[PDB]
RNA sequence: GCGGUCCGGCCGGGAACUCAAAGGAGACUGCCAGUGAUAAACUGGAGGAAGGUGGGGAUGACGUCAAGUCAUCAUGGCCCUUACGACCAGGGCUACACACGUGCUACAAUGGCGCAUACAAAGAGAAGCGACCUCGCGAGAGCAAGCGGACCUCAUAAAGUGCGUCGUAGUCCGGAUUGGAGUCUGCAACUCGACUCCAUGAAGUCGGAAUCGCUAGUAAUCGUGGAUCAGAAUGCCACGGU
């Protein structure tokens, strides 16, 4: 991509609950392409996340996931020989975007005995912010601001 | 009077059956989730009946076979809303708006003589 | 477990296992069937196997009823 | 649960435990519940001393433990003993079964060194 | 009751050959078939060009078969005779055994 | 491409059936579940060359070993050779 | 080395095939080699007889074959002697009849087989080369031919320098599979090496 | 949509639909708007099955590297010539203290293994594919129908989906290896094949420096056929699921 900006590829809405951000992540997990065994470990992922928050459940994911939501980051460079790295703010879509990223990321350690629960504990660590996402949500709002001089 | 539409994709061509009764369907012999209307694809069919009214007001016969399932399914709605054109042209204009109409390009790319597939390009040494 | 249903051997190798036990044994044989098997009829036979080179000497022994005849007589020399 | 061999394999399902003698696999880890009216699906934690004495005097029949231990050594040594081929490689460290060698052959050898 | 396989490897030249086979029966005889055009064996061979290594290199050919079915169903004396002998037309493939 | 290992295969040819195949049929019923007599698996001391593998298939034109295809006979560079210019029927460059 | 045969893939339009017929697997081979079997050896017999095509068609269990040429008459002889005797051997070879067409080829300037032998035999009857090539261009533009180019590739004129030269003129859109190109190799056996002789000569459109 | 069913499109029957293959039509920034000289063009919209070379081939300019190929082959010169030629048998190339390269398989639960069952496209075939029944646990062997083939065989596709075993533990993972016991083609398989079957189970619990591929139905994951071929492909060529 040099003299061609593109644009984006909006994906078909959920086929349970219908919507669009629900969709992304259920790719996100995804992996081999295998969609079903995948999104068959999303909504069941999501049947307990519907009990134990209570909190609704269409929402039960969005409020729990705006403590993965950053404003500012980082970026290498490369001016002279060094990096003088400068931070920026992350686009409205690239931000939550990035929120999935690792809400799921920490599920890709935690090490439980099933997916669904290396899932949920975590998303549930959200409502109470303190997972390795939202602690995430630190290692890039701790490193930027610190080079924000430069902004 | 019976209704229809062809409709098909990636190599799943089928063939839809509009019988003004219910909800009910029945693809190639075999009730809906008798067959794999549940799976991946699940009211994916519906999907060309939610800006509509149905559930009891029509019935229908479909058919399809070869390639693979998300495929054939989508066949399926081809057809059903390239055969509920029938009622009006009125209502395949906010029928496209869906773009159930569109017919997906989308194919396997035959794979060149270099590549292991397609894309992939084989891994080369450093220098 | 490779000849499907009975071993198999040589014929003009033959005439000197026969010929072997009617005649006293003689001094070790020289011919190229290293394919041939181990037949009890043969038992202490002074047999030889040309592999590459020359022709290396070995005694058909006892328990060895279902063996190759060329086993003995490794062809590639290192060290 | 010592059992023929005094290895003592316990705490593990019936078709399952089993095939921790040396000697028992999957294939002969059903041969003997199919010919002694047990079942499968069966954990010894309600296995009395009677459905298993029973079971016991079953492996009694194929060389397995230490019987085995030697079985194969038995022509261990004896194919070596020959002086042929397949043989050699056994008192060499190489591949037996005519397997290459221009490189890759260490579960015959060892961890490369220099 | 008379089948008659026509292949051949251009498009333009088997269904103008058949375009005959059928202004003859449909001629000395009758009821036919019209033709059939029946899938089309299209064998391909992939190999190197290069006279010595360069695997990448390689020429792709293939070789198209086309078949016609015609199929007569009710034969004619005057038919399967002059059908013999006359034919012309040097490339194609004719077969009407059963 | 060495006159000597040309006429490898024809000796390999004109032996694999005036002999083999026309007495070499002497394997099936004769050697199989027929029950032994030894009369089998004895008179087994013909030719060599003759047999229904000990050929290599050789390119019409030259006699190159590999790159050999039945269905034209001749090797890929001499194939090509031909191709270019009709010489091979309805054979054309493929696409798709 | 990194250019298409501008025959064999117009085969698909404009340039058809030289040899039409059918046959299997079965012995798709054995007539293939059967094929150019004859070519080889009719060619031979006819070197000084300046020919340039020589398509073969087998008509179901037979053989017909149309030798091309500029110069037909000296290739049949006093009223059918010569194409006797070929024909004769012809069919000899495939194990079936056989019969022979006897096409003529007004104006072989622009032929491409012929042209290109046209040389051949003037680089092994020692003459100017760079003379040779200037030739074909000319006189091949002057009766119509749209586009015209030759090249050369070997010791030229004696060196131990392997040069190509070409020389094209008027206009040759090699890259457009709907215009008429006529292409034809031609080898020449030198005291000193071999030569390669390439010609290519446009006629039209559509 | 029609009638008869031993409900198998099985048999009348029907050309509609799928598909088959010939000839058409269509997309050209053509329309609207914006930016940009009122230009070209790019952006967005309409209609459209498809837009903005729709996707994919084929196609690779004058030329560069006295690149590679004189073992495809042809070829100037050179050399051998009762000979580096040539006939035969056996043996190496499948050897191996090793480093490197491209790979297949893993290191597991978004996964092993057991039962049940739902969907490919593409291709080949007669000195061939070889049902069905039948013998073995199985690789196979017997009887042999059909097919030079949208008619028959090669394939009942794999992931997948519904329960079931398991519990994250070198373990029910992973399969090297060694022995024993068997299958197939061949004159003949020990050095050297391919496959099944019974026991055995390392290393690896995902990888430093560094680095490779990929911007779409693509990467990855999943099976399928094919060329050569007597027989031996994780290789290559081609296909198609998600």
């Amino acid at each position: 991509p040099r003299r061609r900006v593109i644009g984006q590829r909006k994906i078909l809405p959920d086929p349970k609950f219908g919507s669009e951000l629900l969709a992304k992540f259920v790719n996100i997990l995804m992996v081999d392409g295998k969609k079903s065994t995948a999104e068959s470990i999303v909504y069941s992922a999501l049947e307990t996340l519907a009990q134990r928050s209570g909190k609704s459940e269409l929402e039960a994911f969005e409020v729990a996931l705006e403590n993965v939501r950053p404003t500012v980051e980082v970026k290498s460079r490369r001016v002279g020989g060094s990096t003088y790295q400068v931070p920026v703010e992350v686009r409205p879509v690239r931000r939550n975007a990035l929120a999935m990223r690792w809400i799921v990321e920490a599920a890709r350690k935690r090490g439980d005995k099933s997916m669904a629960l290396r899932l949920a504990n975590e998303l549930s660590d959200a409502a109470e912010n303190k997972g390795t996402a939202v602690k995430k949500r630190e290692d890039v709002h701790r490193m930027a601001e610190a080079n924000k001089a430069f902004a | 009077n019976q209704y229809y539409g062809t409709g098909r994709r990636k190599s799943s061509a089928a063939r839809v059956f509009i019988k003004p009764g219910n909800g009910k369907i029945v693809i190639n012999q075999r009730s809906l989730e008798q067959y794999f209307g549940r799976e991946t694809a699940r009211m994916v069919v519906r999907q060309p009946l939610e800006l509509v009214d149905m559930v009891e007001k029509l019935d229908l016969y479909i058919t399809v076979k070869g390639g693979g399932i998300s495929g054939q399914a989508g066949a399926i709605r081809h057809g059903i809303t390239r055969a509920l054109m029938e009622y009006d042209e009125s209502l395949r204009s906010e029928l496209r708006k869906a773009g159930f109409v569109t017919r997906d390009a989308r194919q396997v790319e035959r794979k060149k003589v270099g590549l292991r597939k397609a894309r992939r390009r084989p891994q080369f040494s450093k220098r | 477990r490779s000849l499907k249903k009975g071993p198999f051997i040589d014929l003009h190798l033959l005439k000197k296992v026969e010929k072997a036990v009617e005649s006293g044994d003689k001094k070790p044989l020289r011919t190229w069937s290293r394919r041939s098997t181990i037949f009890p009829n043969m038992i202490g036979l002074t047999i030889a196997v040309h592999n590459g080179r020359q022709h290396v000497p070995v005694f058909v022994t006892d328990e060895m009823v279902g063996h190759k005849l060329g086993e003995f007589a490794p062809t590639r020399t290192y060290r | 649960a010592r059992i023929a061999g005094i290895n003592i394999p316990d705490h593990k399902h019936a078709v399952i435990a089993l095939t921790s003698i040396y000697g028992v696999g999957k294939t002969r880890s059903k041969a003997i519940l199919a010919a002694a009216g047990i079942a499968e699906d069966v954990k010894i934690s309600e296995l009395s001393e009677g459905q298993i004495d029973t079971l016991r005097d079953e492996v009694a029949k194929f060389v397995v433990e230490g019987d085995l231990r030697r079985e194969i050594s038995m022509s261990i040594k004896r194919l070596m003993d020959l002086g042929c081929y397949r043989g050699l490689r056994h008192r060499r460290g190489l591949p037996v079964r005519g397997q290459r060698t221009k490189t890759n052959a260490r579960t015959r050898k060892g961890p490369r060194k220099p | 009751r008379i089948r008659i396989r026509l292949k051949a490897f251009d498009h333009r030249l088997i269904d103008q050959a058949t375009a005959e086979i059928v202004e003859t029966a449909k001629r000395t005889g009758a009821q036919v078939r019209g033709p059939i055009p029946l899938p089309t064996r299209k064998e391909r061979f992939t190999v190197l060009i290069s006279p010595h290594v360069n695997k990448d290199a390689r020429d792709q050919y293939e070789i198209r078969t086309h078949l016609r079915l015609v199929d007569i169903v009710e034969p004619t004396e005057k038919t399967v005779d002059a059908l013999m002998r006359l034919d012309l037309a040097a490339g194609v493939d004719v077969q009407i055994s059963l | 491409a060495k006159q000597s290992m040309k006429a490898r295969e024809v000796k390999r040819v004109a032996l694999a059936d005036k002999y083999f195949a026309k007495r070499a049929e002497l394997k099936a019923i004769i050697s199989d579940v027929n029950a032994r007599w030894n009369a089998v698996l004895k008179l087994q001391t013909l030719p060599r060359d003759s047999s229904p593998s000990r050929q290599r298939n050789r390119c019409r034109q030259t006699g190159r070993p590999h790159g050999f295809l039945r269905k034209f006979g001749l090797s890929r560079i001499k194939v090509r050779e031909a191709a270019m210019r009709g010489e091979i029927p309805g054979l054309k460059k493929a696409s798709w | 080395g990194q250019k298409v045969h501008p025959n064999g893939i117009r085969l698909g339009i404009v340039k058809p095939w030289n040899s039409t017929w059918f046959a299997n697997t079965k012995e798709f081979a054995d007539n293939l080699d059967s094929d150019f079997k004859v070519r080889q050896y009719l060619t031979k017999e006819l070197a000084k007889a300046s020919v340039s095509r020589i398509v073969i068609e087998r008509p179901a269990k037979s053989i017909r074959v149309t030798i091309h040429t500029a110069r037909p008459g000296i290739v049949i002889g006093k009223k059918g002697e010569d194409v006797e005797k070929l024909r004769k051997v012809v069919a000899d070879i495939a194990g079936v009849p056989a019969q022979i067409n006897i096409a003529e080829v007004r104006k072989p300037e622009l032929d491409a087989k012929l042209v290109a032998d046209s040389i051949t035999s003037q680089l092994e009857r020692r003459v100017m080369f760079r003379r040779a090539m200037k030739r074909a261009v000319q006189n091949a533009m002057r009766l119509g031919a749209k586009g015209i180019k030759v090249e050369v590739s070997g010791r030229l004129g004696g060196a131990e320098i392997a040069r190509t030269e070409w020389y094209r003129e008027g206009r040759v859109p090699l890259h457009t599979l709907r215009a008429d190109i006529d292409y034809n190799t031609s080898e020449a056996h030198t005291t000193y090496g071999v030569i390669g002789v390439k010609v290519w000569i446009f006629k039209g459109e559509i």
